[PDB]
RNA sequence: CUUGGCCGUUAAAUGCGGUCUUGCAUGAAUGAUGUAACGAUACAACAGCUGUCUCUAUGAUUGACUCAGUGAAAUUGGAAUAACUGUGCAGAUACAGUUUACCUCUAGUUAGACGAGAAGACCCUAUGCAGCUUUACUGUUACUAAUUAUUGAAUACGAUU
RNA sequence: GACAUGAGUAACAAAAAAGAGUUUAAGGUACCUAAAAGGUAUCUUAGAGUCUCGCCUAAAGCUUAUGGCUACGUCAAGUAACGGCCUCUAAGUUUAUAAUCUGAAGAUUAUGACGAUGAGAAAACUUUGGUACCAACAUUUAAAAGUGAAAAUUGUGCAGGAAGGAUAAACCGUACCUAGAAUCUGAAACAAGUAAGCUAGUAGAGAAUACGAAGGCGUGAAUGAGAUAACAAUCAUAAAGGAACUCGGCAAACUAACUACCGUAACUUAGGGAUAAGGAGAGCUCAUUAGUCUCGAACGAGUAAAAAGGAAGAAGCAUGGAAUAUUGUUGUACGACUGUUUAAUUAAAACAAAGCACUUUGCAAAAAGACGAUAAGUCUAAGUAUUGAGUGUGAUUUCUGCCCGAUGCCGGCUGGUUAACGAAUUUUC
RNA sequence: UCUUACUAUAGUCAGGACUAUAAAGGUCCGAACGGGUUAUCGUUGCAAAGAUAUCCGAAGAACUAUGGUAAGCGAGUGAA
RNA sequence: AUGUAUUAAGGAGAGUAUAACUUAAUUUAUGUUUAUGAUAGAGGUUAUCAACAUAUGAACUCUUAGAGAAAUUACUUAAUAAACGAAGUGAAUUGAAAUAUCUUAUUAACUUCAGGAAAAGAAAUCAAACGAGAUUCUAUGAUUAGUGUGAACGAAAAUAGAGCAGCCUAUUAAAAUAAGUAAAAUGGCUUUAAAGCUGUUUGAAUAUUGUGGGGAACCUUCCUCAAAGGCUAAAUAUAAUACAUGAGUUACAGAGAAAAGUACCGUGAGGGAAAGCUUUGAAAUAGUAGUUUU
């Protein structure tokens, strides 16, 4: 069983609670089976890779942020 | 059977202290020990044992015609091989036949009253010493069970037979207990003829603090020491009694003579009361 | 002692005899062991049946547009104990 | 002053001392609840 | 009263020890008295030992000081906030008089600002409190005593007269 | 509530400690280059690592708890190499049942149920009461030896030492942190505090003392670099003197540990005092060897064997060499003594104490005492006058005198008084 | 869940010495552990009770852990 | 805030189309009117371009079988907060310028029982020589009569209004008309000494052909009512919801809460925030500039 966070109802404010547990089950398989590996970069571009990444270092820069000044200090 | 719980301490019911300077002794085990002793048939004495409930030693003894095994307590002089004997329920039939009659006080007594054997106090002779006295005719000893203690039979409610045997008419015996209080005891009471043993008992001395909290004893603490608000003796400067006539900490006179017997609960038992010492200087 | 120790108690918070369990049901009984005999009659089975030559998916072509059913004067339209025992002698009279 | 009173705490002691059932099955208990439910508590109990 | 007298200890004894006692105001289980053993108890002495001192000196590290980074607090009526004498709600940076002083900081220091903090401490007041005490006032109990009722009889004796 | 002052001041000092290279990502500058890009160097933010040095070390290490505002891919039929759940019960709990008591609430006894900090078959395959018991202490025992556990054996002392039941694999826990370097409690990233096991080696009687292999660390810039004044803190040494200091030897110094070493007073409750006091010895090399061990072949040799050993010897200022163990003696008061106390200004002469003494308690239904809006009832106690309770004193030696007037308590008259009750009386409308 | 007492179940106490014992002692020296004698520092402290040294007990009236009971008209607990 | 109407068990946990609410978390149908409504197209996720009315599928866990450390276990078509009501028990602060009687106060609070309301109720009632005609709520009567040393406490008749209902054959199923009762002494409560409540010990009568109770010490005549048996709606209390009104508030106001009993503090009972919008930008305070002085 894995465990979620304990949270506050909306975020930042609200009761404190906690999510429900997500439970994992590992099968012994008779038969092996083999995932095929993901696919490269380069041909992800049926998913819009590259936008989705655009999109991602965003909100990276944007969490990275609001981090710096959590702990009270700005870029200069 | 084990002694534990917190009545080891002195709480009651309600958890709270009701005997004051108890807890923290060694782990200690109850004896049954029968003190009725209706079962007749004689009794091997198998050993003299150390009981840590009670003052005096107790004898496990084995029923020759059952086999089982019970605590009584033993009396001085009394050791393992020894034989006791119950005469309780009734003289056995082996005694009645060989002397024809019902019953001879003479010979009675001179095959029954031995070291250990508990009879009737009405089939004892007068000024014989025993140990286990009962006071109710079906109930069990209560009276001169601690160690080296001894009541004497005084007199018997009786009359002569027209051959100089004595007969019993009444419904009670007189006894002198340990306290030297003589009063009236049923004539079907229990008692157990010889001396309460470990008779040097109150010679011993603990010696040391920590041996009195082996044995569940607790500090007790002086009325003088503590405050006015605790007890009727605290306060003052310094030591002082306070002009305040001894008490304990609910008011009870300590001294003087005051009798705590209930006065509407009247002794109708006693023949002789108990002699008062009045405060005086015994040595 | 503080924020945390008022949250809900889990069991991946202490031990010491503290058990509960997620809802999964009862499959057997205890022993006076400390192990677990499982009872069948419990067990629960799942029955999926066989999909082979199955022509119907979850979805329906846009194309045929949605359509509710009509039951003009009837109240209880799809509900209608009578609609269905008439529609039945019709249909299938024997089952 | 203040101690640290809360050093060596368990939790089971927290469940029996204020938990839930430590409240509903006594008189006092019973009160207790019906305070904090009148007031508007989420927090009924530990 | 008093550092009581005397003796020992000190170069010097209001101390300590011994001793005599007319002890303001010792005293026998609110125990009296004397040893062994024990004591982070209190007092006194000796030997040794030492920077405790004569009388301090040098050395070491960390702070203190400077540069860079981060960045508090108590406090604060407002201030262009000197000395002396006098004055005055009676102890003056601020009033009178006279004297003295270019403007502004840094490190030290704590004489004053009746410095700051704590209604901290004392005394007094209130027809204000709290706890405790008792032969304070007024009361409640433990407990004791008599008696209707539950509860019906017999006998004798004694005392009233 | 906002914003000033102190003030750009204090602080970022657990007496562990740092130095010099290397490298990744993203971004900011300068140059090369003007085809963007790329390259070289540097800086900022967030990391990683190498060599050296130091600190901790029966920890500041490893493995795990209590716990957790650290984080959620932490995976078990059982044993080896696991806990919970489940069975059983202790202390206790009970808005369960019955009976009883009770102004209501409730309380009591019994039974039941629940309740671990305890007990629970087998496995490197598995499913009666000393004929005793498994508290303490000691002893013995898995046969090459030693050591540490487990369990058992035997014994000792008094303080006399549980209960109950039995005997084809679900569900829950499993991550990280353990307080000197980012997580628990202390309002917090606090020099405090917190459970269990392991915790290299040398050296020792040892978990003492010193070093420290591995490991970790030498804090999130919550700092770094300089300089080395006064003064403070924490230390080091010291001429001559040695308490002249001071309320007072406060603080500091002297002393110290070890040996199967010598010797040791007054007094004494005969046990002590006493490790009294005061002295001697110690490391390195070596002659020598009864046995044990080793090598060679009774004997010979050997400490590249453990030990023994002497009035032997060498060197140095010095061989208890560094670290670790804080003086000796004497006369008094108080308290016998070991203990206990104002958590966080008084640790004592106060409290307790063994001992001693007095009063009380006869147990026939309630022994007394204590508790019970108040009872049933509980403790006392499965005790019985050598028992229990209360009170004072405070081991032991030597002793404990006079007064019963006052106060308290106890006992006592065919007494006086005597409320209720009541013979005999009396009044208003 | 601090603390005082009690209660149940458990755990811990290097090594050495004396004493009648192999084991019988509120015995001795001394770590862990538990105390808090004295001094200094600190006093908007690292700390609303800490640091350093020194000192005391350390097989017992000992210390410790997890639970349980007893407290607020009457006073629970109290080596006071 | 008040008024009006309607209603008469409340919360939490977790999950989910983040207006949509329960693992079905946006179910499926009927009727009418649809711009003269109500108050001749496009659009099924590029969705819900329709309101009203009547039905309908689904609706988890805990509180809430037992047990337990609520949201677990183990079972199963197990299930009811507060406030308000009645009775029982019953303080103290306070005032009297102290303080005991008194007052505070038939108060707060606690316990038991009960319903949407409960309680009370159709005269053994009041009046006064005339008469009224159950109960409940409000006002007046009334800082009155009266009590108390004082301080203070404090009715009833009657009047007005809100509601109005009488009965036993109770519109839900009850009486053969009430004896240990009325009443007395005594100890208390209430209180004006009566009446009313009550522990203990005692203890009546039978109807206007004048039997019994009351008419404020008490007796008497008269009047009045008929205890010891019962039923009864409305006006009243409380909570929730909706609406109406405002010389009520407009964000340090209003409420504690414009996202709240949340965050946070506390072992716990418990205590308990801040926080609106796109407008305006006062003072204090800080760094500069201009003029001027130093
Ligand atoms: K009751
Ligand atoms: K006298
Ligand atoms: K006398
Ligand atoms: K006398
Ligand atoms: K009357
Ligand atoms: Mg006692
Ligand atoms: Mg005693
Ligand atoms: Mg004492
Ligand atoms: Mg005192
Ligand atoms: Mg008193
Ligand atoms: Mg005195
Ligand atoms: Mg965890
Ligand atoms: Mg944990
Ligand atoms: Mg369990
Ligand atoms: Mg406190
Ligand atoms: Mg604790
Ligand atoms: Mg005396
Ligand atoms: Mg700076
Ligand atoms: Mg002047
Ligand atoms: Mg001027
Ligand atoms: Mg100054
Ligand atoms: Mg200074
Ligand atoms: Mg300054
Ligand atoms: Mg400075
Ligand atoms: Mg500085
Ligand atoms: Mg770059
Ligand atoms: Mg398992
Ligand atoms: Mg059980
Ligand atoms: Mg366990
Ligand atoms: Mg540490
Ligand atoms: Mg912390
Ligand atoms: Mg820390
Ligand atoms: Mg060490
Ligand atoms: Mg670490
Ligand atoms: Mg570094
Ligand atoms: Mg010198
Ligand atoms: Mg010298
Ligand atoms: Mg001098
Ligand atoms: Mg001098
Ligand atoms: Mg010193
Ligand atoms: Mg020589
Ligand atoms: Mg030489
Ligand atoms: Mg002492
Ligand atoms: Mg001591
Ligand atoms: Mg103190
Ligand atoms: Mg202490
Ligand atoms: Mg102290
Ligand atoms: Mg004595
Ligand atoms: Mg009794
Ligand atoms: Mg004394
Ligand atoms: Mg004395
Ligand atoms: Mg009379
Ligand atoms: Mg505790
Ligand atoms: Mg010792
Ligand atoms: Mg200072
Ligand atoms: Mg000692
Ligand atoms: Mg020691
Ligand atoms: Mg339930
Ligand atoms: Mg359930
Ligand atoms: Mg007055
Ligand atoms: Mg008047
Ligand atoms: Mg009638
Ligand atoms: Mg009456
Ligand atoms: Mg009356
Ligand atoms: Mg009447
Ligand atoms: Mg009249
Ligand atoms: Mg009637
Ligand atoms: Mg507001
Ligand atoms: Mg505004
Ligand atoms: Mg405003
Ligand atoms: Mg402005």
């Amino acid at each position: 069983v894995n465990q979620r966070m304990h949270e506050q109802r909306h975020g930042d404010v609200g009761n404190w609670r906690r999510p429900k547990s997500q439970k994992m089950m590992i099968a012994e398989l008779a038969k092996p089976f083999v995932w095929p590996k993901p696919p490269a970069e380069d041909a992800r571009e049926a998913f819009d890779y590259a936008m989705w990444k655009k999109q991602k270092t965003a909100q990276e820069q944007d969490t990275k942020f609001q981090g710096i000044r959590a702990q009270g200090e700005v870029v200069p | 059977f084990p002694k534990k719980g917190q009545s080891k301490g002195g709480r009651n019911h309600s958890g709270r202290v009701t005997v004051r300077h108890r807890g923290g002794g060694h782990k200690r085990r109850i004896r049954m020990v029968d003190f009725e002793r209706w079962i007749p048939g004689p009794h091997t004495v198998l050993r003299i044992e150390y009981d840590p409930g009670r003052s005096a030693h107790i004898a496990l003894v084995k029923e020759e015609a059952t086999g089982r095994k019970s605590y009584i307590v033993a009396a001085d002089g009394m050791r393992a091989g020894d034989v006791v004997q119950s005469y309780r329920s009734g003289l056995p039939q082996d005694l009645l036949d060989s002397m024809g009659g019902v019953v001879d006080p003479g010979i009675l007594a001179a095959r029954t009253c031995w070291r250990g054997n508990c009879l009737p106090v009405s089939m004892i002779p007068v000024g014989t010493q025993i140990y286990c006295v009962g006071s109710r005719p079906d109930g069990k000893a209560v009276f001169c069970r601690s160690a080296g203690t001894y009541a004497t039979i005084i007199s018997k409610e009786e009359e002569t037979r027209e051959d100089g045997t004595k007969v019993m008419t009444g419904k009670f015996v007189n006894v002198r207990l340990q306290s030297g209080e003589i009063r009236r005891v049923s004539k079907d009471a229990c008692a157990t003829v010889g001396i309460a043993s470990n008779i040097m008992h109150h010679y011993r001395q603990l010696g040391k603090a920590g041996r009195s909290r082996w044995l569940n004893i607790r500090p007790t603490v002086r009325g003088l020491a503590m405050n006015a608000n605790d007890h009727p003796h605290g306060g003052g400067r310094g030591k002082s009694k306070g002009n305040r006539h001894p008490v304990s900490p609910w008011g009870t006179p300590a001294k003087g003579g005051y009798k705590t017997r209930r006065k509407s609960n009247v002794n109708k038992w006693v023949v002789t009361p108990r002699v008062r010492n009045m405060g005086v200087r015994r040595n | 002692g503080l924020k945390y120790r008022k949250l809900r108690l889990t069991t991946k918070d202490v031990n010491k005899g503290f058990y509960k369990g997620n809802r999964t049901g009862s499959m057997g009984t205890h022993t006076s062991y400390g192990t677990y005999k499982i009872d069948y009659t419990k067990v629960r089975t799942y029955v999926c049946p066989d999909l082979t030559g199955f022509k119907l998916t979850p979805f329906v072509s846009k194309t045929i547009r949605p359509v509710h059913d009509q039951f003009p004067g009837d109240k209880l339209g799809p509900k209608n104990p009578a609609t269905y025992l008439a529609r039945w002698k019709s249909e299938n009279g024997l089952d | 002053g203040p101690r640290p009173t809360m050093s060596g705490a368990t939790r089971l002691v927290q469940k029996r001392r204020h938990g839930f059932l430590s409240r509903v099955k006594t008189k006092n208990g019973q009160k207790t609840l019906k305070r904090r439910l009148a007031k508007g508590r989420l927090r009924l109990s530990a």
